[PDB]
């Protein structure tokens, strides 16, 4: 089971929502600020998707 | 009736609550989510809010502030669950939205306002991955103020011999909580690093959640306010302890379990903490 998607930094948002939704059809994907303070509990459902201010990838992807 | 959760069990806290001890007077800032206050097994003292386009502290869009909040302070009576510190003065200070994400301006205005508020004790069910002068020097303020800081250790699990504590978690300052389940073993997701100090459960945690629910999370998240109700035990039973010795209590009466790069100190028992004199189990 694919969990995390290094291979996505530096990729649009909406390239690594179809590549997550390909191995993970249903991921609850939520995209955030990079550099943002978040919750810390772990959602197996979950992908956040952390991007810059031009939105792309800025931190790999993971599950949780 | 009331069911109280494995978790509350398993650091000993019953044992606190028999002595007649359960967090009463100390005032404990979930800095979150927000807190649902119309939860009837809650009950909320006060609070604000640091989200600009969120400005009731008192409506939680998430969930997750108001369940970390049930994990600290769920009141003892007849229905729900039980709290670590069921009497505890509980404080919801916003600095998170519905998306559960904050800038980290709003997350240092809610240590701020815990600071000129008089909280005894802080958890920050929360974190980033960078750390930033602004935020140490608001939890070493906190610290060096008397404030008890709790945080979660992050959910990043391993990187080899890295660590993959977050911030606030990983600055000496704050008390950094990573999670086992109900057998002692770590969470497969619970962030690890030199950083780690204590464990506590974080895996199916019974709670509040709003609109007068429950239900069973799982992450540090959870794992970090069984630590700051564990603190707020520990100041009713000896308040005048200060923030330094609640800590060392808590670190020097772990239980302890592997490794401290995967494990910290151990799992905390509060029944031990709580005596005047300490040691491991
Ligand atoms: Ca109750
Ligand atoms: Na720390």
């Amino acid at each position: 089971m694919k969990t995390e998607w290094p291979e996505l930094v530096g990729k649009s948002v909406e390239e690594a929502k179809k590549v997550i939704l390909q191995d993970k059809p249903a991921a609850q994907i939520i995209v955030l600020p990079v550099g943002t303070i978040v919750t810390y509990e772990y959602r197996i459902d979950r992908v956040r998707l952390f991007v810059d201010r031009l939105d792309n990838i800025a931190q790999v992807p993971r599950v949780g | 009736a009331q069911s109280v959760p494995y978790g509350v069990s398993q650091i000993k806290a019953p044992a606190l609550h028999s002595q007649g001890y359960t967090g009463s007077n100390v005032k404990v800032a979930v800095i979150d989510s927000g807190i649902d206050s119309s939860h009837p097994d809650l009950k909320v003292a006060g609070g604000a809010s640091m989200v600009p386009s969120e400005t009731n502290p008192f409506q939680d869009n998430n969930s997750h502030g108001t369940h970390v909040a049930g994990t600290v302070a769920a009141l003892n009576n007849s229905i729900g669950v039980l709290g670590v510190a069921p009497s505890a003065s509980l404080y919801a200070v916003k600095v998170l939205g519905a998306d559960g994400s904050g800038q980290y301006s709003w997350i240092i205005n809610g240590i701020e306002w815990a600071i000129a508020n008089n909280m005894d004790v802080i958890n920050m069910s929360l974190g980033g991955p960078s750390g930033s002068a602004a935020l140490k020097a608001a939890v070493d303020k906190a610290v060096a103020s008397g404030v008890v800081v709790v945080a979660a250790a992050g959910n990043e699990g391993t990187s080899g011999s890295s660590s993959t504590v977050g911030y606030p978690g990983k600055y000496p300052s704050v008390i950094a909580v990573g999670a086992v389940d109900s057998s002692n073993q770590r969470a497969s997701f619970s962030s690890v690093g030199p950083e780690l100090d204590v464990m506590a459960p974080g895996v199916s945690i019974q709670s509040t959640l709003p609109g007068n629910k429950y239900g069973a999370y799982n992450g540090t998240s959870m794992a970090s306010p069984h630590v700051a109700g564990a603190a707020a035990l520990i100041l009713s039973k000896h308040p005048n302890w200060t923030n330094t010795q609640v800590r060392s209590s808590l670190e020097n009466t772990t239980t302890k379990l592997g490794d401290s790069f995967y494990y910290g100190k151990g799992l905390i028992n509060v029944q031990a903490a709580a005596q005047h004199h300490h040691h491991h189990h």
